[PDB]
């Protein structure tokens, strides 16, 4: 156990777990050779790369699960989110540390993963006639992340039980609280548009339901901390 | 030993049915005696589940066309294949000055002569194709469509200025060539509702796979 | 000029001729890759990740089938009890098809490989508890009981001390060729069988629930391999 | 002095005729403008013999197309060979989807273009064919059945969504190669009576040869 | 003349007639880089590899000749068939002896060969109409072997008169009494079933039949002992 | 292109030309031959081996 801090920002977390690297890829950044070396990108340090700890979720009995999306999630977030508005092109990677305060006596389990292109779907009218497309309040959730409302088929008709192919990690309530994954700036192009444009959702889901005897704190909380790695900003406006 | 059959080329090789013009001498159907095929690698059912298997693609192909009458009967009929590739505009009529524009690489080939056959390059502004993109381009009707995905059109006709005097059909085959994918995700598992959006049936969402009585019985 | 004969085969088109065809646009120049991480290259590294293998194959209620993900172990259940079931047949019907794993095999014809199960308790750190874990090679049957299950390979797992178990399905081949109604199939018979049992019965002290859930991951080892190519779905691209 | 002409390679070389598929117009016979042939290398009468001089081989394949009516005539009409694999579901209507599975890979020909040809690996998943299986697959009606020697099947049918304008015929050749075969066998002396087992008529057993009428006259 | 011992089996058998070795080839184990390398497959040595003695034939006058099927005719005895029924797997190579005790006043001559995939076949209803196949009793007829009723075509419509082609050995009673013969595993696969897969068949007919003058012992006795060499099985149940 | 001249034979299918064809699996691997005892590559071999001459060719 010891408190890491950079910058203003100070948590407190154990040693080192083990950390994921999404695809075994740190994240770096671009150099002069590219696209745009006429409109040099600014690469913030200061303050924009720091520890950004949203709203504590409270994991329940019937939770289905939640998910965020990325950099969505920052963009209305502190002096990122300043960046990220104002700036025509952004890339970015993230320290993603998903973490839960529970007692031994609590028990349940949660996947944690990152899904790049998170393509979220409708219900398409129940019937699946109608050709309904997902709101902008469900597509890009902001700092609250959103709920997913069929997690079996993580709301876009596809097998949870087949997320583990992507950056992920268990958190079991019985032998870890913790979970930390290192997510690469993954793109079919160098930049992209901060707001249009989500590069990837995370995805935290019970698998093994939430569960404790009547006297017991009755909610869980899952606390997202994140900090952006090797991001770069250009054109501003 | 060996493990050729399992490689990305291997799993997206062969030529498949993308597509079939119908060029009828009576009918509702195309009765301009010309077609418009913009490219779909969906047109082979198998296809999109496959494909959906990763995040982003880059790949070439070659489309082979075999023609021939409903009856699979060949005849002495001349044809023209015209690629007009993204960006350009397409025919809109049989005497479209786009079947002269020179840009629009065309193929003239008879029934009578083998299937015709072309190669076509990696033509989005990408550096790769993406089957899922989570954004909008710059609730709404816009989300999740890449468009940079455009491969281009096939325009399809006999050549002439008068009608053609036998009813025909153009099948369209692509060979994906050259393949190279990442970020595989979880294999599609609720059929699919529409061609452009991942949509499912939220009345009929089904498990994964087959079900039995009790865990403890096999 | 330069004497030929064409022979058979000459004006054919195969679909699987993999030769070179005339280029339409030659002066085009594609825009250039660039690197982007997780490329795959081999379908068999898919093969190798372990997902989660739906044991629990019974609840078909829509609401219900987040729980086909896990099954569980519960303080009623008695030492000896059989637990769960399920053979180690990958291209099949039945659990496997939930896994990554499973779903590759089905666009393939016949395979064979040691395969991977890992069991991770998700119980209260305060339960403890023994439960054996047991392979039953092909042809053998589901033992009768704990005692004769232990008769043969087998892990005793005490999920007291360590949280999660992997089991290893020394092999399995889709290779025996079947021709049944009139549809030929190429169906395994290596059907193996992992069976679980209590050992002893679940144990917990005041304040921790009664019934823990196991969730079984499962994937290939690097000795798996797959042959023939086919092409097969229910789930295909709608009008 | 050279023996070239007993090799195995010799004794099985050539291109024999396997099987023959008819495509009539008006008939009882295979009605739906398809027809479905199973491998069976014993097509050519004298094989079945040759072959089981041995209890195990292995072999290629060739496989030519002889296509034309019943007359011999040549006619302007294309086909479909597909060959599904083993293990692979056989078309079962003129318009089942496995005509269209990538994974059975066809070859489309015109009638009038020369002869179709193809190669075929040795498919079996066991080490070699064997003609011989003293055993059951896992008194009886499963005794001899060596399964693993499925080759394939080749599906064929006149193209096109209409019955052909013409009555047709196709004759299958079959060219074994790169043989290799081990543990001979005596040769058959006895009438074949069906063709998955060796079973013979106990009441006609005759002597393997010719008789005379002493042994002092000659 | 000498006896040898393996195990607590002994057999008195003289000094060492010409033994044949079935297409040049002793019969070897199969080595670990092989398709079931994780479930290393146990090579029997105690006593499951020595003299297994099989009740004895009686030749007579009117003798047609026996067969025996391996492995099926030692899965029903002893410590061999033990492994045999509860092993998944099975492979292995044969040492066969056949030998006679007859007086120099006797006379005769049989042929003594392996034939590989010895299947059966039956008559056919006589009139070769009926599909009918052989019984189980027939096909794997266990120690005691079974009586052909047609040798000329080896119950199968094949030429005796063509059998030496396969691994044999001629017992002409006034040269020797006694044939052996070493079969090595033979099959289009390293493993096999052991009840389902009979790899070869044991062929004894006489060719020169069985005579003597009245008051001579009317029947001789072909006794077969058979020893396995280089046994391997699979899988436990 | 390159200048050819088609001769007669063109288009001809011999039944014993042994020449070469589109192989129609073109990614299938064969599972691999292992050793098997016995393996004959020359019919000489079984003429040179004895068998049994029916001289005697009389009773039917
Ligand atoms: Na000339």
């Amino acid at each position: 156990v010891a408190q890491l801090t950079i910058g203003n920002s100070t948590i407190t977390t154990q040693e080192a777990a083990n950390i994921i690297v999404g695809y075994g890829e740190w994240p770096s950044y671009c150099s002069d050779s590219d696209a745009t070396a006429v409109d040099k990108p600014t690469r913030p340090d200061v303050s924009v790369n720091r520890f950004y700890t949203l709203d504590t979720k409270l994991w329940e009995k019937s939770s289905k699960g939640w998910y965020w999306k990325f950099p969505d999630v920052l963009t209305e977030t502190g002096v990122f989110g300043q960046n990220a508005q104002f700036h025509y092109l952004y890339r970015s990677g993230f320290c993603i540390h998903v973490q839960c305060n529970a007692s031994k006596f609590h028990q349940g389990a949660l996947l944690v993963a990152v899904l790049p292109e998170y393509v979220i779907g409708t219900v398409a009218g129940g019937t699946g006639t109608e050709d309904t497309h997902p709101p902008y309040k469900q597509t890009q959730p902001g700092a609250d992340g959103f709920e997913l409302q069929h997690p079996y088929v993580l709301d876009a008709g596809i097998p949870i039980s087949q997320l583990t192919v992507c950056p992920h990690q268990w958190i079991n309530l019985r032998t870890n609280n913790c979970a930390t994954i290192i997510v690469p700036y993954i793109n079919a192009l160098p930049f992209d548009s901060a707001l249009n444009h989500c590069n990837f959702g995370l995805l935290v889901v019970p698998i093994s339901p939430l569960d404790y005897d009547q006297g017991a704190t009755p909610v869980i909380p899952i606390t997202i901390t994140l900090a952006p790695m090797c991001s770069e900003f250009a054109g501003l406006r | 030993h060996s493990t050729a059959e399992t490689t990305l080329d291997s799993f997206f090789s062969r030529a498949g049915l993308v597509g079939e013009i119908d060029l009828p001498l009576k009918g509702t159907t195309n009765p301009n005696g010309y077609a418009n095929w913009d490219i779909d690698i969906t047109g082979y059912a198998q296809m999109r589940r496959k494909v959906e298997l990763f995040t982003y693609m880059r790949f070439d192909a070659e489309f082979t066309f075999v023609a021939c009458t409903p009856t699979g009967e060949v005849v002495p009929q001349l044809l023209q294949y015209m690629f007009v590739p993204p960006g350009a505009p397409k025919p809109d009529s049989r005497e479209s000055l786009a079947w002269q524009t020179a840009t629009n690489p065309s193929v003239f080939v008879k029934l009578s002569d083998p299937p015709a056959q072309v190669s076509v390059p990696f033509m989005s502004p990408a550096s790769a194709y993406q089957w899922f993109y989570d954004g909008y381009p710059t609730k709404d009707l816009e989300y999740g469509a890449m468009p940079n995905n455009m491969m281009g059109t096939f325009s399809v006709r006999t050549v002439g200025t008068s009608k053609s005097k036998y009813p025909l059909v153009v099948r369209i085959y692509m060979r994906m060539k050259h393949v190279r994918a990442w970020i595989p995700r979880p294999m599609r598992n609720q059929n699919y509702l529409f061609k452009a959006n991942p949509n499912y049936a939220g009345n009929s969402i089904k498990p994964t796979g087959a079900s039995r009585t009790a865990i403890t019985t096999l | 000029g330069f004497p030929t004969e064409l022979k058979p085969g000459t004006n054919q088109f195969l679909t699987t001729d993999d030769g070179v065809s005339a280029p339409i646009l030659p002066n085009f120049h594609p825009t250039p890759c660039i690197h982007i991480p997780g490329e795959v290259r081999n379908l068999l590294e898919l093969c190798q990740v372990e997902t989660i293998l739906e044991v629990n194959n019974v609840p078909t209620n829509a609401t219900s089938l987040m729980e086909r993900l896990r099954f569980p172990v519960s303080a009623q259940a008695g030492k000896g009890e059989l637990c769960a079931v399920f053979r180690a047949d990958p291209g099949r019907n039945g659990p496997w098809q939930s896994t990554l794993l499973g779903q590759l095999c089905g666009y393939y014809t016949q395979w064979s490989g040691s395969l991977e199960v890992t069991f991770m308790f998700t119980g209260s750190f305060m339960a403890t508890g023994k439960m054996l874990i047991a392979y039953t090679p092909p042809g053998g049957p589901l033992p009768k009981d704990r005692a004769t299950a232990m008769l043969g390979t087998h892990v005793i797992w005490d999920f007291g001390l360590q949280s999660s178990v992997t089991l290893v399905i020394p092999w399995i081949s889709n290779t025996h060729y079947r021709a049944h109604a009139r549809d030929g199939v190429f169906d395994y018979y290596t059907t193996g069988l992992v069976s679980i049992w209590y050992q002893t019965n679940y144990v917990v002290p005041i304040g921790a629930p009664n019934t823990a859930y196991i969730i079984a991951l499962a994937a290939a080892q690097k000795n798996f391999t797959m042959k023939l190519c086919k092409d097969a779905s229910d789930i295909l691209q709608t009008g």
